[PDB]
């Protein structure tokens, strides 16, 4: 969940493009509005990072 | 100038060595006279290899480190050989050793070449002569 | 005719290293420029040397340098690979190979040995290949491809183990960050 | 018309502003202290350095952003890449990636003096790098190691604290015997890796400690040294460059500089914060690709981790 949608509209606008750019992986992710959990907070940094950036 | 002379058919003689600053070479092993200038510029300005300059210039004809080696591959034999020394001296060991005065022999022909490779060991590409001065210049390392 | 070949004392060096490494580096480049020619590859003759002054007086070959003409007459990649396959199968690892060390006057003789060595190890073969890849793709670009093509195939043509080797170059082009 | 520039190549967050002019009108860094990743570190100091920046300068007076493309690591280039196309989108601002070596001379060649031949020397990175027929390429460069990389990794075998730098170059200045270690330089390339195998070797061998960090220092400076003296003949260059995190030692400085004496050539380095890698190098050459025109897009900014020098284009030259 998000305190609201527009903030999770730009988080999203602004890491899926990152996600598009590894086409190999490991597993079935869901990303719309061992190995699998080090990826997963792979993303988890990537949206930090882009929230805080604001 | 130091005096190289090929004699053929000479006279070999121990006590020669008792008259004593003079080296005998054989002369089909030699190859020419380039082999015995580049022993002489070897001996003079390199470092000599042997207590005995003389003697050092059959070292350095050699190619190799050891001594008795060098004197049993190019130490002189009976009848053709090559004698370096410095006139009267010449005429003296001409005269005792004896032989008849050919240039030739030390020229380098198909057999002498044959020679030569087996002695030296030289497995390869190049000049014969070439390679002989470059195997004695090579003596310096190892 | 002969010409004079020396390992001048570079300043911005630390003097006793680098007398250490001219002698060194005069050493080796005798040794391996006199074996070669047992390989059959022309070179330049070895006339006198001298460790101490760092002087070494040999042959002097009249002929344009492979970097100069290798593009223009592509055969002479040829010629390299065959005398570089040479080498590898003889196991003397040139470690500088470029095609400057080189001449063609009318066979192609190797000038510099400089950091040659000998080793039976077919990743160095690799690596030493990589070098003269490298050198040849910043001197003539415009011509890597048909030069390291033709190059290879003297290489296959002298030498038989070349596939492994490059197989194993390969490897070692792989090696940059992920 | 100024830009805010990211360097997010490697262990230092360097967030910059440049002005057209040529001036700096902000610049600072963060070196990653390793004990997370340099990416981490990167995520977590933008917005830091970024607020910083704001606060000299309005944020709607910066006219573009610019973020250190590559060469470099992967998860670093990535959290620069998105911390640039988020302040792009929230400020409405064009964005551009730059190649952090190729800002590195750029850099070099504003705050110092034209066409340098540039020894990029750093922890990570080393290789001699010159413009030729019109595009910047490798002329020179490691096999396995950086040189850079190779002290360190040296600093920690010894347990020299890191950076290692400037403190084996403490330790030779007081050196005099040389140890023997293989010299390997191919061509116009350097295999650091055994140099630094023949240092552990000889650190096993009860060294003094001096005299193999000085024998050491001399190898691989030397080997730079007449690399870059290859790299001048074949390119004529006037003027070599030392860049990159390295160039702080004097040691190699004045070895190149005695090269340089001696081929009659001059050898240039920029001030210490410039050198390492700073924000203010990305922020000068993205400002100066845009002074010509290099127009780039959301799509267009993905990372390129093995960013090569030949890969770029260049027009502000």
């Amino acid at each position: 969940e998000f305190p609201s949608e527009d903030v999770a509209k730009v988080v999203y606008e602004a890491v899926l493009y990152e996600h598009l750019s590894v086409p190999y992986r490991r597993s079935e992710i869901d990303f719309k509005l061992s190995a699998l959990r080090g990826t997963v907070n792979s993303y988890l940094r990537w949206i930090k990072a882009a929230i805080d950036v604001i | 100038p130091m005096i190289i002379r090929g004699i053929r058919g000479a006279r070999i003689n121990n006590e020669i060595f008792n008259l004593g600053k003079f080296q005998i070479l054989n002369a089909d092993v030699v190859a020419t006279k380039k082999h015995v200038l580049h022993a002489i510029n070897q001996a003079k300005t390199k470092k000599p290899i042997a207590k005995s300059f003389w003697m050092e210039i059959l070292v350095r004809a050699s190619g190799q480190r050891q001594i008795h080696e060098a004197i049993k591959i190019i130490g002189a034999k009976d009848g053709n050989v090559c004698l370096i020394c410095e006139e009267e001296t010449f005429r003296k060991i001409y005269e005792l050793i004896g032989g008849e005065i050919d240039d030739s022999v030390l020229e380098i022909n198909e057999d002498k070449e044959r020679l030569i490779r087996e002695i030296f060991k030289i497995r390869g590409f190049g000049n014969v002569v070439e390679r002989v001065l470059e195997k004695i210049a090579l003596i310096e390392l190892k | 005719d002969v010409i004079i070949k020396e390992r001048v004392k570079k300043g911005y060096r630390d003097e006793r290293l680098d007398e250490n490494i001219r002698k060194s580096r005069t050493a080796r480049e005798a040794r391996y420029l006199a074996l070669v020619k047992d390989f059959g590859i022309p070179a330049p003759y070895i006339f006198d040397v001298d460790l101490d002054n760092k002087r070494i007086m040999m042959s002097y070959i009249n002929g344009k340098l492979a970097k100069d003409v290798i593009e223009d007459n592509l055969d002479i990649a040829y010629k390299i690979g065959e005398i570089v396959g040479k080498l590898h199968k003889n196991d003397v690892i040139h470690n500088d190979l470029t095609t400057s060390n080189f001449i063609f006057d009318k066979d192609l003789y190797i000038i510099d040995f400089g950091l040659g060595k000998i080793s039976n190890l077919d990743r160095d073969k690799a690596v030493d290949l990589i070098v003269f890849k490298k050198a040849v793709l910043s001197t003539h670009h415009e011509k890597f491809d048909e030069i390291w093509e033709r190059f290879l195939e003297g290489y296959k043509s002298v030498y038989d183990r070349w596939e492994i080797i490059l197989e194993l170059m390969k490897d070692v082009e792989r090696r940059a960050r992920y | 018309m100024i830009c805010l520039g990211l360097e997010g190549t490697a262990e230092k967050t360097g967030v910059g502003i440049v002005t057209s002019d040529g001036e700096v009108l902000f610049n600072k860094t963060i070196m990653y202290k390793p004990p997370r990743e340099a990416a981490d570190h990167h995520a977590e100091t933008f917005p830091k350095l970024i607020k910083e920046a704001f606060e000299v300068v309005d944020k709607n007076e910066i006219d573009l952003i610019a973020f250190s493309q590559g060469p470099g690591l992967g998860p670093s280039l990535r959290v620069t890449a998105t911390v640039a196309r988020t302040l792009s989108l929230t400020l409405k601002k064009p964005i551009i990636g730059v190649n952090h070596c190729i800002a590195h001379i750029e850099i070099g060649k504003l705050t110092t003096e034209e066409d340098p031949l540039t020894l990029y020397v750093s922890g990570g990175n080393t290789q001699v790098i010159a413009y030729v027929s019109k595009k910047y390429r490798v002329f020179g460069e490691t096999l396995d190691i950086a040189v850079g990389n190779c002290l360190d990794q040296f600093a920690r075998y010894v347990n020299l604290p890191h950076p290692g730098g400037p403190y084996i170059e403490e330790l030779a200045r007081k050196g005099k015997k040389l140890v023997d270690l293989p010299y390997t330089v191919k061509g116009m390339d350097i295999a650091f890796s055994g140099l630094l195998t023949a240092a552990m070797r000889a650190y096993d061998a009860g060294e003094r400690l001096e005299d193999i960090c000085y024998s050491l220092q001399e190898y691989a400076f030397s080997m730079l040294t007449e690399i870059t003296e290859r790299a001048l003949a074949h390119t004529n260059k006037g003027e070599v460059m030392l860049v990159g995190g390295v160039a702080a030692n004097n040691r190699l400085r004045e070895m190149l500089k005695a090269m340089c004496e001696g081929q009659n050539v001059d050898f240039y380095v920029p001030p210490k914060e410039f050198c390492g890698d700073n924000g203010a190098m990305i922020a000068w050459l993205g400002l100066l690709m845009h002074k010509n025109g290099r127009w780039m897009s959301l799509d267009e900014t993905k990372i390129i981790p093995n960013y090569r020098t030949d890969m770029v284009e260049v027009n502000w030259i």
